[PDB]
């Protein structure tokens, strides 16, 4: 029997249980985990592996809680994780030559041998962010659920140390040993001395890529009590400019903590220690909600591959996902069963929110090589009477979209929308932050009180409606920055309820420039009557015949879990042409109204070639043109008045 | 929430909305306003002024057959009853809704003119349950009654009754 010092680990009697495991593992998690076909479940995985060169495996650490053998383990790899790790290290690499000496094989031996595998660890128990980690919880594995605020600049880290010998022509290299680097006085000897004459240079060594990235943190629940953290975290090479401002996270890491320096002029340090995350792994995604836009992200989906890393962008989908889409895409009724299945608490309204659903897929994105650019997106307003869905709405969508600011009224001004300098007291140097609007470079921005926010601050969101951009000229920064988000908007009108005896254009107390300027406005006035309040009372109450509403799958709708799969594949996919013989159905359209201006015109083409995202069409046909515009009229009761 | 009409007190020539300064989509997030409001009486303002004479001539209050209860034995029996988590009856579920269609038609079709305030709504529907929910919590009871909401009704109602003193 060996062991560790102040540890429980077993060098030899955890490779070869690690080994058991990774030689025999299927699913047993379904079999055994809870109430919850293939086989093998990680060879695959693994052979899959050696020849794509990723060398990141992504462990799933729930398999060994639920296994048989290795329950003796999970709690081990959790608390003592920098050395458990260090274990697994070598394991694997041991374990991919079983995996060679069994096969009659090609070289890879000749790199396999030199190369080297790591394991990141992620699927692990819940935490109260950085509130109930007590010294006790120091130095263990620990996920946070948040979203980043800024990143640093990319930090030089010393890993090879090097020595110029001021005389006598040998230099010197010393490896770094945990923090220090022990310079030798001596001047190597044996090839002679001077006592103290050295240099050490800079420019020979070897760096780590370091970064620092700053979490705002959002947990499961909070105490009440409590106001966000800012929590700083470091993440070391191989993920560096993996995750970045706006971001919607889960990410896990070795709770940490570390002294401070008093001052720039004397050892003395802080008692009172500084805490942090070191990232071990990072969970881009989530099946709940949908995939950052490809085509703005194109920079990057390259840059992983240049940089050597797996750590994915996008949602993983398989031929039995596709092909189920597919054969739900051909269902007539399509139309109606997203419109449904987003929102399965709220009723009727599916006027707004299948124009909602238009919004998400956005439409067409386009460029001219290198003079111009368009963008699928509808900016939308709610407007009407209170006591309806308007704010419920708003939260459906920021729970859906990977990215988005939720501001709200006089709560948010110019400063804090678009971007502002700051001083990082934990450095004390001026920095710039993104705002809001520059954080939603993507997805949705959902703004409420659209109206009683004021005169000074509506003027940003004037140029960027259809021009999706920013651009800024005060201290420290002249520079335009992208702004691609999609806007939503809920307003109310002049004085109170609904008055039909005013036109809507005075009514809702916008001004009419702006109000066109919206790509599409929602009339959602109650107009009260029996057999529609009744089926709503009803469907409410039903949410409290259940304390919680697990019947709600009556009433037929998709699982969330799809849908957003539908819509992640159908928006990254799928470029729909406005074909040239829609023309002449869309102009007379526009020409009807005006007997009102372009913006009508120029959503038009944005929300039809949406319901040619939807059912998945490259190419636009004349049908879709003609359900677009009815929505466009029937959004603010055209007929009526 | 305590708030003032325009005047200080009420004008009886003003209709609601209009003596009230606060626009309606905020009030409508007030699940009940109080128009408590002051008329002057021959009865009713002789036992007020026992009461307060009675308490200012010493901290005691009245000698009621009746005891106030201690406040932290209350907070203790209000934290037991936040921890239950009661269930409607279908048979209150579907009165629930037919009184509200009747407040609501009542509301709307008749009530828009002289003393009528608002109208009817979605979220005061809502908090009707949760006030009739409120109540089988202080009853200890893991189901709601149709016991229950012909009260909650009534405060709701009679919070404005006061007006036609
Ligand atoms: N037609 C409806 N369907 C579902 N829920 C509704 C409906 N009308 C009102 N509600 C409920 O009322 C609340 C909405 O408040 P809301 O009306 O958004 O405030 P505002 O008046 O500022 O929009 C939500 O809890 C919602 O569930
Ligand atoms: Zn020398």
């Amino acid at each position: 029997l060996r062991i560790i010092w102040g540890t429980n680990v077993s060098i030899q009697e955890c490779t070869t249980n690690f080994r058991n495991f990774l030689m025999s593992f299927k699913y047993k998690f379904r079999k055994i985990l809870d109430e919850r076909d293939e086989e093998l479940y990680y060879i695959k995985q693994l052979n899959e592996m050696r020849e794509l060169g990723t060398s990141n495996l992504n462990l799933d650490a729930r398999n060994l809680l639920a296994y048989k053998q290795t329950e003796d383990l999970y709690h081990q790899l959790l608390n003592y994780p920098q050395e458990v790790i260090s274990i697994m290290d070598q394991t694997i690499k041991d374990c991919m030559v079983s995996l060679i000496v069994d096969n009659n094989l090609d070289y890879d031996l000749d790199e396999i041998e030199t190369k080297f595998y790591k394991v990141r660890p992620y699927n692990v128990g819940s935490c109260k962010g950085m509130r109930e980690l007590n010294p006790n919880d120091i130095d263990k594995l620990i996920n946070l659920k948040g979203l980043v605020l800024r990143s640093t600049p990319v930090i030089p880290d010393m890993k090879v140390a090097f020595f110029k010998c001021n005389v006598c022509d040998h230099t010197m290299a010393v490896e770094i040993d945990r923090g220090v680097i022990q310079e030798p006085a001596r001047c190597e000897r044996i090839d002679c001395n001077e006592p103290n004459s050295m240099s050490l240079i800079h420019n020979r060594c070897s760096f780590a890529d370091k970064q620092v990235i700053k979490l705002q943190e959002t947990p499961d629940f909070v105490p009440d009590g409590q106001t966000p953290h800012s929590i700083s975290l470091c993440v070391y090479d191989e993920l560096v400019d993996s995750c970045r401002a706006g971001d919607r996270i889960e990410v896990t890491g070795t709770f940490r903590s570390i002294p401070i320096r008093a001052n720039s002029r004397q050892r003395v340090l802080k008692s009172l220690y500084k805490t942090y995350v070191d990232v071990v792994h990072v969970k881009k995604v989530s099946d709940k909600r949908l995939d950052v836009d490809t085509s703005t992200i194109e920079q990057e989906l390259m840059q992983n591959k240049v940089d050597h890393n797996e750590v994915e962008e996008v949602r993983q989908i398989t031929d039995q996902d596709l092909a189920k889409i597919r054969e739900v895409a051909a269902r007539e009724d399509l139309y109606s069963l997203l419109a449904r299945s987003i929102a399965p608490s709220i009723y009727e309204l599916e006027d707004v929110k299948k124009g909602i659903l238009l919004q998400l897929f956005g439409g067409t994105n386009k460029t001219f090589t290198k003079g111009g650019r368009y963008r699928g997106d509808i900016n939308i307003l709610l407007c009407g009477d209170p006591s309806t869905s308007k704010s419920q709405i708003l939260q459906y969508v920021h729970k859906i979209t990977p990215r988005g600011v939720y501001t709200s009224g006089k709560g948010s001004s110019a400063v804090g929308l678009t971007a502002y300098i700051t001083r990082d007291v934990d450095t004390k140097q001026l920095v710039l932050e993104s705002g809001a609007l520059v954080l939603s470079d993507g997805g949705v921005c959902c703004i409420d009180e659209f109206d009683k926010m004021s005169d000074s601050t509506r003027s940003v969101l004037h140029e960027v409606m259809e021009q999706q951009t920013i651009s800024i000229a005060k201290a420290g920064i002249i520079t335009t920055l992208n702004a691609r988000s999609s806007i939503l908007a809920s307003a109310n009108p002049i004085g109170s309820r609904y008055n039909p005896n005013l036109p809507v254009t005075e009514n809702i107390d916008l001004p009419p420039p702006l109000l066109s300027r919206f790509d599409l406005v929602y009339l959602v006035l109650d107009k009260v009557d029996e057999k529609n309040d009744r089926e709503l009372a009803k469907h409410l109450t039903n949410l409290y015949l259940e304390d919680k509403p697990e019947h709600i799958s009556q009433d037929d709708v998709l699982p969330v879990e799809f849908l957003t799969m539908y819509i992640s594949y159908a928006k990254e996919h799928i470029h729909p042409i406005i074909t040239e013989a829609a023309k002449t159905e869309l102009v007379r359209a526009y020409v009807g109204m005006r007997k009102a201006t372009t913006r009508q015109l120029e959503s038009m083409i944005r929300l039809a070639e949406a319901h040619a995202k939807m059912k998945l069409k490259n190419v636009v046909e004349l049908e879709d043109v003609q359900e677009a515009v009815r929505l466009i009229r029937s959004a603010i009761k055209d007929y009526a008045t | 929430a305590a708030a003032n009409p325009l005047y200080g007190r009420y004008n009886p020539r003003l209709s609601p909305l209009d003596n009230i300064n606060l626009p309606a989509a905020l009030l409508s997030r007030f699940d009940i306003l109080f128009l408590m409001l002051d008329i002057p009486s021959r009865d009713d303002d002789e036992k007020l002024a026992e009461h307060v004479t009675y308490v200012h001539m010493h901290n005691k209050q009245p000698d009621l057959d009746f005891t106030p209860v201690e406040p932290s034995k209350m907070r203790e029996y209000i934290a037991y009853a936040k921890t239950k988590r009661p269930v409607m009856s279908e048979a209150v579920n579907d009165y629930v809704v037919q009184a509200y269609i009747r407040l609501r038609q009542d509301s709307k079709r008749e009530m828009d003119s002289k003393f009528s305030f608002g109208q009817a709504t979605p979220r005061t529907l809502l908090g009707i349950i949760r006030l009739s929910q409120a109540l089988a919590k202080l009853r200890l009871a893991d189901m709601v009654d149709i016991d229950d909401v012909e009260e909650a009704l009534r405060l709701v109602r009679v919070s404005k009754e006061s007006l036609y003193q």
